[PDB]
RNA sequence: AGGCGGCCGCCCCCUCGCCCGUCACGCACCGCACGUUCGUGGGGAACCUGGCGCUAAACCAUUCGUAGACGACCUGCUUC
RNA sequence: AAAUGGAUGGCGCUGGAGCGUCGGGCCCAUACCCGGCCGUCGCCGGCCUACGCCGCGACGAGUAGGAGGGCCGCUGCGGUGAGCCUUGAAGCCUAGGGCGCGGGCCCGGGUGGAGCCGCCGCAGGUGCAGAUCUUGGUGGUAGUAGCAAAUAUUCAAACG
C-alpha cells in the first residue's frame, strides 16, 4: 500500500530515482521529512545553481511560464516531475499517487517511517566530501517556514520520546515475562526450528 | 480460504527505446529480485482480473461482473528478476501499474 | 448447423482492416478506397514508421482459405432455377446466393429448390411475407 | 538598437498587476509583530475620509 | 537484401506460343508431350521452333 | 407533413409549423433553446418579458461579439440579448399551437413544449453598393419552425 | 491535515475468548478458470417505516455613485 | 567576455550516474537461423479448364522510366443467359453480414417508380486531390464591421 519514507540523510537524486521507479508500479509512496534530504557538492554551489534556476524565467510574462517553488517538498516534487513522464497519463497518475510533506503530518507521526539504504549519504558519499541541507537551502532562498517547522519537529520529537519510554518499559516487562518459567516446551521446538 | 496466487505488478510491453512489441508483456513479480530467483516461475500461468458492466464470467456457479484475460510465463527478462509473459489476448494498456495474478499451477513442484 | 460442409481449417486473413487511403480523414471528397500515392515527399510512399500501411503482395491469404465465408463455403451468385441446379454436383463446398433483383415470387421457389437439392443459400429468409 | 538617449522607465513593475480590487475596504496585508514585553493594545481602526 | 548480384529474373524465353492458331496449339500440345516423354532432342528443337515466332520461321525454298 | 422527433402519441400532443418567415435564424435558434423544456404559461410570460426587456435570452452558441447583460445570471450565462421580432413570431406560433390543442381537445392548461426545431429557409437576396464600383450580396436568413407540445402528467 | 485507543463502575452471558489427545458429522457437487478479502466498497435518482429537529438565501427588477464601455463593484426599502 | 530564459536531452549525479583500462550478464532492427502464408523467377512431373493441376529450390525495397496481369471500373455495339424484375430495375443512404492484398464487389434493411445486368468479342469524348482549375452551391469570418457630410425635433388627435 503506502511506503512512508524518512527523508533525513538521503540524497536528492538517489531518492528521486528510487521513488520515481517505485511510483510507476503503483506503490503509493510518501516522502516525509523532506527538509532533511541532503545534496552532495558545496552548499554555495547548490544555492548558486538554484539561483540560476530562479534566473531562468519567461521574459514576456513571468507568470505564464516557469513556476519556481521555494518549499523543499515542492523541490523534491519538481525533481520527481522531471523524471516521470508527466505530460502523459502515466506519469500524471504517478504524480497523483505521489505525496510529499515538509515536516511530518499526524498520520505519519502515527505510522512507521522507512529508510532506503541505497540513497543514504553515508552509503553514497565518501565522508570527506561536502554536502548541503535542502531545508537550509530553502530557508536561505524563499521558503520562510524553517522556524515553525523546527518547533513542531521538536514537539513531535518530545512526543516520540515520551512514547518510546513507554514502549521500552513494556519491552522490559515482556522480557521479565520471558524470563519467567512454564513456557519452554514450545521454546525447545522454536530453538530447534529457528528461535 | 487464503490467497493461492502470487502477486505480480504489470510493468509494460516488450519494447525498444522507440517502438513496442505488444505480443509480449513484462511483469515485476514481488519477492523475485534476481536472475537466479526467476527460475521457479517459468511455466506459471497468469491472469489479469478486471471489471466490466456486462454479465460475463466463468460458469463456476454464479454470473458476476469479472473478466479475465488468461496467459502464462514464457521466459525470464534481465538481471533484476522481471519476467516475460505472453497472454492469450494482448493487454488493454490500462493495466500499467496494476496487478496480474500468478497462480502456482503447472510448474514443477 | 444446417448443412455442415467439408473439412475447412482455421481461416486467417493476416490482417482484416481493408487499408484506408492517406488523408481520407482530413478531406471528405476523398473516398475510403485505396489509391497508390505517387508523390515525391509522401511519408506513406517513403514508408515511415507510425504512418498507414500500403497493401502489397505479402498480405495474400492462403490458397486453401481463399474466398472462404466463415460458415465454410464459397459463395456463388444465382438468378434462377437452372443456375441453382448447376450447383447439384458440388453442393458441399459452393453455396448459393440469390441475386438482389430477384423478386419474392420466384425467390421462394429458388429457396425451395435449394432446400430440395440441399444447397446452402446465404439469405433464405429475406424479402418474405 | 543602441537607443542613443537612455530614459528612465515609465510606471512601476511592482504595481503593474493592476485590477479593480475585489475588496472595497482596504484590507491589511501585514500587521506589526508582537512581543510579551509590550502591553495589550490594538493596531488597526476604521475611518472615513471627510 | 541477400543476393548482391543483379536480378535478371526471367531469362529470354517464349514458352507459350503467342499465336492463337488452334492447330498450332494442338501441335504444341503433341510435341510438348513428345519432347518431355521421349528424350528426343529432335522433338525438343521442333517444339522450340513451334514456340518460335512468325518472322523467325523464314520460308524455305525448294532449291 | 413529417417532423423530427415524432411524439409518444398524437392523442396527447399537438403540433405547429411555420414556414418561410422573415426573422434571423440565429436569434430564433437561441430563443428556441430557452423556450424548449418549459411549461406553456411560463413560456408565454417569458416571451412577454423578452418583449418588455425584463428577462433576457442567453446566447450560448451564436455568441460572437454579443454584449453582456445582468439578466443572464438566471441562465448561468454571461451574455444576453432581447429579440423583439423573434419573440413576437414565436409567441404567435405558440398561440397557433394553443389553438391546435384546443381543436384537438387537450387539457390546455398542462402543456409543456417537448420538441422545437428551427432550420434555415432559402434566403432572399438584395445588393449593397461598396467602394470601387463593386456589388456585394445582402442576403436574409429566414427559418422554418416546428414545435410539439405534450401534456405533462 | 484530529476519531481510534487507555482507565473506573455496571450491563445478558462466556468459566470452548487458546495448545495436545478421542469420536462422528456437515455437498463427498465424481480432474479443472474469475474462489476466498478492509464491502453494512464511492456517489447520484427513487421505494415503506421509528425517534429527534429545521421553517431560509441568492439572482433579476427599482434605486444608488464611493463605480461605471457592457458586464462587474459599494449601497436603500418598516409602516416608524 | 554577448546580448529573451536554457540546455552532457532533461532530472540529477561525487565510496560515481565523471574520467581511463577492463571482466561476467542483460535489452532490441524490417540484420541472421528455424517455421507458416502470398507472389516472382528457375528447374520439372502428369494423356487433368493443358491458358488447368501439382513437385522442389532461391529470392521479394525503390523516384524518373519500361513491361506483364487484372473475374478492377464507366459508356455504347454484335453475339449470348427460354437472364432479372411494378409480388418493385436504375439511383441514393446505411452503428448490417461478407469476399479480394487492392482496383472494387455480392447480399441484408429503408426511399424510389421503369428500365437493368452476367459471359465472349468490339470501340472509346473511359477513372481526379490539386492546375491563383471552369460552372453551381455552402461555412468560419459573423449576428461582427457597418446603417455618423450638411444644427432638430416635440405633444395631442384621426384612419388603422
Ligand atoms: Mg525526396
Ligand atoms: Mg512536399
Ligand atoms: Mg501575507
Ligand atoms: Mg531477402
Ligand atoms: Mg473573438
Ligand atoms: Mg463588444
Ligand atoms: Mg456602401
Ligand atoms: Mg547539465
Ligand atoms: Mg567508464
Ligand atoms: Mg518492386
Ligand atoms: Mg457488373
Ligand atoms: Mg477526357
Ligand atoms: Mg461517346
Ligand atoms: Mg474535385
Ligand atoms: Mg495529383
Ligand atoms: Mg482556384
Ligand atoms: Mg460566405
Ligand atoms: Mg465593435
Ligand atoms: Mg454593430
Ligand atoms: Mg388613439
Ligand atoms: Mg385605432
Amino acid at each position: 500500500q503506502v511506503l512512508v519514507l524518512d527523508g533525513r540523510g538521503h540524497l536528492l537524486g538517489r531518492l528521486a530515482a528510487i521513488v520515481a521507479k517505485q511510483v510507476l508500479l503503483g506503490r503509493k509512496v510518501v516522502v516525509v521529512r523532506c527538509e532533511g534530504i541532503n545534496i552532495s557538492g558545496n552548499f554555495y554551489r547548490n544555492k548558486l545553481k538554484y539561483l540560476a534556476f530562479l534566473r531562468k524565467r519567461m521574459n514576456t510574462n513571468p507568470s505564464r511560464g516557469p513556476y519556481h517553488f521555494r518549499a523543499p517538498s515542492r523541490i523534491f516534487w519538481r525533481t520527481v516531475r522531471g523524471m516521470l513522464p508527466h505530460k502523459t497519463k502515466r506519469g500524471q497518475a504517478a504524480l497523483d499517487r505521489l505525496k510529499v510533506f515538509d515536516g511530518i503530518p499526524p498520520p505519519y507521526d502515527k505510522k512507521k517511517r522507512m529508510v532506503v539504504p541505497a540513497a543514504l549519504k553515508v552509503v553514497r558519499l565518501k565522508p570527506t566530501r561536502k554536502f548541503a541541507y535542502l531545508g537550509r537551502l530553502a530557508h536561505e532562498v524563499g521558503w520562510k517556514y524553517q522556524a515553525v517547522t523546527a518547533t513542531l519537529e521538536e514537539k513531535r520529537k518530545e512526543k516520540a520520546k515520551i512514547h518510546y519510554r513507554k514502549k521500552k518499559q513494556l519491552m522490559r516487562l515482556r522480557k521479565q515475562a520471558e524470563k519467567n518459567v512454564e513456557k519452554k516446551i514450545d521454546k525447545y521446538t522454536e530453538v530447534l526450528k529457528t528461535h | 480460504s487464503g490467497r493461492l496466487w502470487s502477486k505480480a505488478i504489470f510493468a509494460g510491453y516488450k519494447r525498444g527505446l522507440r517502438n513496442q512489441r505488444e505480443h509480449t508483456a513484462l511483469l515485476k513479480i514481488e519477492g523475485v529480485y534476481a536472475r537466479d530467483e526467476t527460475e521457479f516461475y517459468l511455466g506459471k500461468r497468469c491472469a489479469y482480473v478486471y471489471k466490466a458492466k456486462n454479465n460475463t464470467v466463468t460458469p463456476g456457479g454464479k454470473p458476476n461482473k469479472t473478466r479475465v484475460i488468461w496467459g502464462k510465463v514464457t521466459r525470464a527478462h534481465g538481471n533484476s528478476g522481471m519476467v516475460r509473459a505472453k497472454f492469450r489476448s494482448n493487454l488493454p494498456a490500462k493495466a500499467i501499474g496494476h496487478r496480474i495474478r500468478v497462480m502456482l499451477y503447472p510448474s514443477r513442484i | 448447423a444446417a448443412l455442415r460442409p467439408l473439412v475447412k481449417p482455421k481461416i486467417v486473413k493476416k490482417r482484416t482492416k481493408k487499408f484506408i487511403r492517406h488523408q481520407s480523414d482530413r478531406y471528405v471528397k476523398i473516398k475510403r478506397n485505396w489509391r497508390k500515392p505517387r508523390g515525391i515527399d509522401n511519408r506513406v510512399r517513403r514508408r515511415f514508421k507510425g504512418q498507414i500501411l500500403m497493401p502489397n503482395i505479402g498480405y495474400g491469404s492462403n490458397k486453401k482459405t481463399k474466398h472462404m465465408l466463415p460458415s465454410g463455403f464459397r459463395k456463388f451468385l444465382v438468378h434462377n432455377v437452372k443456375e441453382l441446379e448447376v450447383l447439384l454436383m458440388c453442393n458441399k463446398s459452393y453455396c448459393a446466393e440469390i441475386a438482389h433483383n430477384v423478386s419474392s415470387k420466384n425467390r421462394k421457389a429458388i429457396v425451395e429448390r435449394a432446400a430440395q437439392l440441399a444447397i446452402r443459400v446465404t439469405n433464405p429468409n429475406a424479402r418474405l411475407r | 538598437s543602441h537607443r542613443k538617449f537612455s530614459a528612465p522607465r515609465h510606471g512601476s513593475l511592482g504595481f503593474l498587476p493592476r485590477k479593480r480590487s475585489s475588496r472595497h475596504r482596504g484590507k491589511v496585508k501585514s500587521f506589526p509583530k508582537d512581543d510579551p514585553s509590550k502591553p495589550v493594545h490594538l493596531t488597526a481602526f476604521l475611518g472615513y475620509k471627510a | 537484401g541477400v543476393d548482391i548480384r543483379h536480378n535478371k529474373d526471367r531469362k529470354v524465353r517464349r514458352k507459350e506460343p503467342k499465336s492463337q492458331d488452334i492447330y498450332l496449339r494442338l501441335l504444341v500440345k503433341l510435341y510438348r508431350f513428345l519432347a518431355r516423354r521421349t528424350n528426343s532432342t529432335f522433338n525438343q528443337v521442333v517444339l522450340k521452333r513451334l514456340f518460335m515466332s512468325r518472322t523467325n520461321r523464314p520460308p524455305l525454298s525448294l532449291s | 407533413v413529417r417532423y423530427s422527433l415524432d411524439p409518444e402519441n398524437p392523442t396527447k400532443s399537438c403540433k405547429s409549423r411555420g414556414s418561410n418567415l422573415r426573422v434571423h435564424f440565429k436569434n430564433t435558434r437561441e430563443t428556441a433553446q430557452a423556450i424548449k423544456g418549459m411549461h406553456i404559461r411560463k413560456a408565454t410570460k417569458y416571451l412577454k418579458d423578452v418583449t418588455l426587456q425584463k428577462q433576457c435570452v442567453p446566447f450560448r452558441r451564436y455568441n460572437g461579439g454579443v454584449g453582456r447583460c445582468a439578466q443572464a445570471k438566471q441562465w448561468g450565462w454571461t451574455q444576453g440579448r432581447w429579440p423583439k421580432k423573434s419573440a413576437e413570431f414565436l409567441l404567435h406560433m405558440l398561440k397557433n399551437a394553443e389553438s391546435n390543442a384546443e381543436l384537438k381537445g387537450l387539457d390546455v392548461d398542462s402543456l409543456v413544449i417537448e420538441h422545437i426545431q428551427v432550420n434555415k429557409a432559402p434566403k432572399m437576396r438584395r445588393r449593397t453598393y461598396r467602394a470601387h464600383g463593386r456589388i456585394n450580396p445582402y442576403m436574409s436568413s429566414p427559418c422554418h419552425i416546428e414545435m410539439i407540445l405534450t401534456e405533462k402528467e
